[PDB]
């Protein structure tokens, strides 16, 4: 068993690891993250005991590898460390449970305040936008009951070009909105930046939604890298 | 409820009728075992280059 | 594991033949192959060696720039071609399995054999030539070579290999202390640096054959003249 | 009923925490302050195994002193020749968010896990010549965090879902489960003996088992935040943790109480990784502040620094016999010491 | 003569 | 012999050339030390660490000593000397601007499309080798014509081609056009390219702001450069009109204040190298 071969055999290893670091670099990796009453699984399904779900889908011939987790416990603080160095985090949010929409807000406060996930930005989901009108337009639900700050806010000059939708609609959903963008700007700093978005139930603009933001993602990943910035 | 708190007793009774030793002694025994063996710790007592495997 | 070798029959003396082995049930890639022949009544003579990978190769001086060894890693085929056939090229020729790590076993297996009829390097002497013993009784195979194989890094290439009659190599120690998966624990083997000795504990019927000696210190792998057990 | 039972445990505890203290005459301090120190400790960078792609999660020696495998997040475990940098192998994974790694004793055998709370067994010495998967230990409710081979058919695996689990690999099922921590546990260390191991769990305590009998004969609760690392004393009836609190501390099985404390107010970080010597003095862990402290775990003191990590150092083992220490890193690079 | 040379 | 201006002339072209090559060398030594030494070391600033070290020899090897050529115009170097400054400094000078060339494509690859991979390590070395060689064989010419011509009273002259300025003349056309043409309309349409897709919005339009700034400044400094060496190898009386002296020390200093243009531009974008710098 001369050593020189088992050298050679090393070498041979390297050439297979080299070429499986092509396709690693070429891959982009994707985290899924979301509570039960959002639509998070019809997101999964709009694409195209086990402790991890992987989907992978093509936009534009490029790899997308998308990370759903499951059978896991309620904690999350030492799992996450693993999600480090990933290309984005797909947050969805159930814009329609105004009960659970603040939870939602303190789950996204912790994973932007995360100190391993400091340079990852998020992209968020508002889902289930087709029942936020109906719980606004009935107005038998109210967002002032859980925000009082909701009383005193206005839309800006510039929301919604919508071709056509209610006035309080617009109000409400951009209310929902600068809640996230607040704490995405006031507890995080400029190394990664929040993506927000409006989804529905059937919507096939989603996979365009993840490609436009992952390509602003690396583009300033790529500002940083060769110093222009 | 009730049944997980009642299974806790159980562990802590027995965890309680455990023989314990001195701290002194077991410090005493645990600096003996490091006294005996520190001349074949190559890590404490550096090797020369000719006996070491990585130089 | 399994090496199916084709290609033989009668090859005139300035004619040209090639001789192809189909392996199965290993992978067949991640391993380097040999191909050995043995003159008939005569011992084991190494041939060639293709790595894994399609690099390196080796020739023995007697076949050098007259044979060459070829590579299909998508049929799991190994293919030796030969240019020149003298008369003198006439033995069977074995396709040895061999991989190369820390700890692995290289000449584990052998192919069935493809017969073949045509019509400085380090020396490995076994003393003796035939000793016939009974079952139950333990005996002692010597072998020698020029040089020490003992390396600088530590260990010493001596192989040990056993050709029951009418089969193939087998092998029994490798690197001279090793001993071979799927073989009894009474074969053992021992040396220091230039004479090593292998002992079986308790000869039994299947230990009868020609044992030979393998050295791996470096190319050309020269064999013994081989030590027959008899009964 | 619940309150009752409540008051009892609180009992219990005081009673425990009473004999405790009674058993605490002097301290480890008070013993080796009369002792020679140990003095600066310079390891330098003898080796350095690139090839992993992405960040290093765990590794682990194998009993020979000179193979070592490496678990990394990119779906790929490889195994080293430490003495000349070869690769051995580079088994792929089905998932690539492996935690764990692991080597048996005899080096047949190769054990990795992640978060699809799958202990997956690899089967180095195969006739066919590759390495594949000889059984899937499918069974927690958790990621995997830790596993550690007892022989080549039985084998302990930490989980997330807060429960460590001994398994029976031909039959793959477990044979036992242990069911006494709170959080998610996060290492485990065998005895010498192997027949007893400890935990380390979210929940800032540290558990002793027994294999056979499967029940928690022993717990302690030093620490104030989630233990990331143990290690076993090489004698056996000590083990060392490492946790979120930038403190690592030396527990006794028969003092049943913490021994000494490993910080620094320069430190506060977390402890990733914690091994000991083969001696027992050196008490050496990783951090996350980029590189390794050497602690001389008789005086406490900071016998060297090993600082040559561009990252989050993760893994971190010393040999069998003592010869070297490997750290792993989360800038994919294994860095080999002396 | 007397010119001035310049080299880039 | 002319050309021996008063040490008021001499005096203000020497602070004027010191400055420049005093930043010239020491931002170019500290942007290489940041890249090599504070690991930085990435793939993508290899074209960068190379046009440093070839903007430092640049100007190391050409400005001062053809700066002291050109004033008191006494050649105070051997014959082989003369042959050594017009291959290695010509070849410097071709390489930075080749090198200024690959960074503006490569930045315009990695602005452009983000998602697709980034030029591979080896191609890396690769194009590098090639502008280096393709610097050597375009430099090449000046050092194979390099002969020396001695005069009395004052000392030897480096005469540049004997064939005639007819040849003289299309070597110049050929070196200004793919030297200053090509190069800066490659590093105009894709600069401006970037500029128009990013045009955090602060930081991506000073970024546009700075690539214009360079593609300018560029676009400024090296034109009089090569005009001046076309017309004097097209009008063999201008060469000596009692005044070309001034002209070409003005056209060399602004050719050569290049050299720092990039170490301070480096330090003014991004922070980091402005942390090393300070």
């Amino acid at each position: 068993a001369e050593d020189k071969a088992a050298v050679e055999r090393s070498k041979m290893i390297e050439k297979q690891l080299q070429k499986d670091k092509q396709v690693y670099r070429r891959t982009l990796r994707l985290l899924l993250l979301g509570a039960d009453n959002s639509g998070k699984s019809t997101i999964v399904k709009q694409m195209r005991t086990s402790g991890i779900f992987e989907t992978k889908f093509q936009v534009d011939k490029v790899n997308f590898h998308m990370f759903d987790v499951g059978a896991q416990r309620d904690e999350r603080r030492k799992w996450i460390q693993c999600f480090n160095d990933v290309t984005a985090i797909i947050f969805v949010v159930d814009s329609s449970d105004y009960n659970r929409l603040q939870e939602a807000l303190n789950d996204f406060d912790s994973i932007w305040n995360n100190r391993w996930l400091r340079t990852i930005s998020v992209i968020l989901f508002l889902n289930k936008q087709d029942l936020l009108a109906e719980k606004v337009l009935a107005g038998k639900s109210k967002i002032e009951d859980y925000f009082p700050e909701f009383a005193r806010y206005t839309t800006p000059e510039d929301a919604t070009p919508e071709p056509g939708e209610d006035p309080r609609v617009t109000r409400a959903k951009y209310f929902i909105r600068k809640e996230f963008v607040d704490i995405s700007t006031a507890s995080g700093d400029g190394r990664h930046i929040c993506y927000p978005h409006f989804t529905c139930a059937v919507d096939t603009e989603n996979a365009r939604r993840i490609f436009n933001d992952c390509k602003d993602i690396i583009l300033q990943m790529n500002l940083r890298e060769y110093n222009l910035v | 409820s009730i049944a997980q708190a009642r299974k806790l007793v159980e562990q802590l009774k027995m965890e309680a009728n455990i023989d314990r030793i001195k701290v002194s002694k077991a410090a005493a025994d645990l600096m003996a075992y490091c006294e005996a063996h520190a001349k074949e710790d190559p890590l404490l007592t550096p090797v020369p280059a000719s006996e070491n495997p990585f130089r | 594991v399994q090496l199916v070798e084709s290609g033989g029959g009668l090859v005139q003396p300035g004619g040209s033949r090639k001789l192809s082995c189909s392996a199965s049930g290993f992978a067949f890639s991640s391993f380097g192959m040999h191909w050995v022949r043995q003159a008939p009544e005569k011992g084991l003579e190494w041939v060639a060696y293709i790595s894994s990978g399609s690099g390196t190769i080796y020739y023995a001086d007697t076949v050098k720039g007259r044979f060459t060894i070829s590579r299909d890693d998508p049929k799991n085929t190994l293919f030796l071609q030969m240019t020149s056939l003298r008369s003198e090229d006439t033995a069977m020729y074995y396709c040895v399995r061999s991989i190369y790590y820390y700890g692995s076993s290289p000449f584990d297996f052998w192919g069935q054999g493809t017969t073949l009829t045509v019509s400085s390097d380090i020396v490995m002497t076994q003393a003796t030539s035939s000793v016939p013993v009974t079952p139950g009784e333990s005996v002692s195979i010597s072998c020698r070579s020029s040089k020490s194989l003992l390396h600088s890094n530590g260990n010493t290439y001596l192989y040990w290999f056993l050709q029951r009659p009418g089969q193939s190599p087998q092998l029994l120690i490798y690197r001279m202390s090793n001993l071979a998966s799927g073989v009894p624990d009474r074969f053992s083997g021992s040396g220091s640096g230039t004479a090593f000795t292998l002992t079986i504990s308790r000869l039994e019927a299947e230990d009868v054959g020609v044992y030979y000696c393998m050295q791996h210190l470096e190319y050309p792998l020269t064999f013994g003249a081989g030590t027959k057990l008899e009964l | 009923e619940l309150d009752q039972l409540r008051q009892e445990a609180e009992q219990l505890k005081n009673q425990i925490r009473d004999a405790r203290k009674a058993c605490a005459d002097a301290t480890l301090s008070q013993i080796t302050n009369n002792i020679d120190p140990v003095g600066r400790i310079q390891m330098r960078t003898r080796r350095t195994l690139r090839g992993h792609l992405a960040k290093i999660y765990a590794m682990h020696w194998g009993t020979d002193s000179r193979l070592l495998v490496s678990a990394s997040q990119d779906g790929k475990l490889i195994i080293w020749d430490s003495y000349t940098t070869n690769k051995v192998h580079a088994i792929p994974l089905r998932s690539s968010w492996v935690m764990t790694c692991a080597y048996a004793p005899s080096g047949n055998y190769v054990a990795c896990g992640g978060l699809d709370n799958i202990c997956s067994i690899y089967n180095l010495k195969t006739r066919e010549g590759n390495v594949r998967v000889s059984r899937e230990l499918a069974g927690h409710t958790g990621y995997l965090s830790c596993c550690r081979f007892l022989d080549d058919n039985q084998i302990v695996t930490s989980s997330g879902d807060t429960t460590c689990a001994l398994w029976d690999i031909e039959t793959g099922q477990q044979t036992t489960t242990f069911t006494g921590h709170t959080g998610d546990v996060m290492s485990l260390s065998l005895a010498p003996d192997t027949r007893l191991f400890v935990s380390g769990a979210c929940d800032a305590s540290a558990k002793l088992w027994d294999v056979r009998e499967g029940m928690c004969r022993q717990t302690f609760t030093g620490h104030e935040s989630d233990i990331n690392a143990i290690c076993f004393f090489p004698n056996g009836n000590a083990f060392a943790t490492g946790s979120d609190d930038a403190t690592c501390r030396l527990f006794d099985l028969r003092a049943d109480q913490e021994l000494m404390t490993y910080s620094h107010d320069n430190i506060i970080c977390g402890i990733t990784s914690v091994s000991f010597s083969k001696s027992g003095r050196l008490l050496l862990a990783g951090y996350d502040d980029f590189n390794c402290n050497v602690w001389d775990a008789l005086k406490a003191d900071r016998a060297g620094v090993l600082a040559g990590h561009d990252n989050r150092v993760s893994c971190l083992g010393v040999t069998d016999d003592g010869m070297a220490v490997a750290t792993g890193s989360w800038d994919s690079f294994l860095k080999i010491w002396n | 003569h007397d010119f001035f040379v310049g080299l880039m | 012999n002319q050309f021996v201006q008063p040490s008021w002339r001499i005096a203000l072209w020497s602070l004027a050339y010191g400055v420049v090559v005093a930043v010239a060398v020491l931002g170019n030594l500290i942007v290489i030390w940041i890249i090599l030494a504070h690991k930085m070391r990435t793939v993508t600033n290899y074209f960068l660490v190379n046009l440093a070290f070839s903007d430092a020899s640049m100007a190391a090897f050409n400005t001062l000593v053809n700066f002291i050529y050109a004033l008191h115009s006494e050649w105070y170097f051997g014959a082989n000397y003369c042959r050594f400054q017009n291959f290695f400094p010509i070849t410097a000078v071709f390489a930075s601007i080749y090198s200024m060339t690959a960074i503006a494509v490569d930045r315009y690859m990695a602005i452009i499309d983000p998602l697709k991979p980034r030029l591979s390590a080896t191609a890396t070395k690769i194009v590098i080798g090639s502008i280096w060689i393709l610097a050597f064989l375009l430099a090449f010419p000046q050092c194979l014509y390099s002969k020396t011509k001695v005069m009395p009273g004052r000392t030897l002259c480096f005469v540049q081609w004997p064939e005639g300025p007819k040849q003289h003349f299309t070597y110049h056309i050929i070196v200004i056009i793919l030297v200053y043409c090509f190069p800066l309309l490659i590093m105009g349409i894709t600069y401006t390219i970037v500029g128009i897709t990013l045009w955090q919005l602060k930081a991506k339009r000073k970024v546009v702001k700075m690539m214009i700034i360079v593609v300018m400044t560029f676009a400024i400094c090296w034109l009089p450069y090569h005009i001046y060496f076309i017309l004097t190898a097209i009008y063999q009386q201008l060469n000596r009109w009692k005044y070309i002296q001034q002209v070409y020390l003005a056209s060399f200093w602004l050719a050569m204040s290049s050299t720092m243009y990039n170490p301070i531009i480096y330090c003014c974008l991004n922070k980091r190298f402005r942390a090393g710098f300070k």
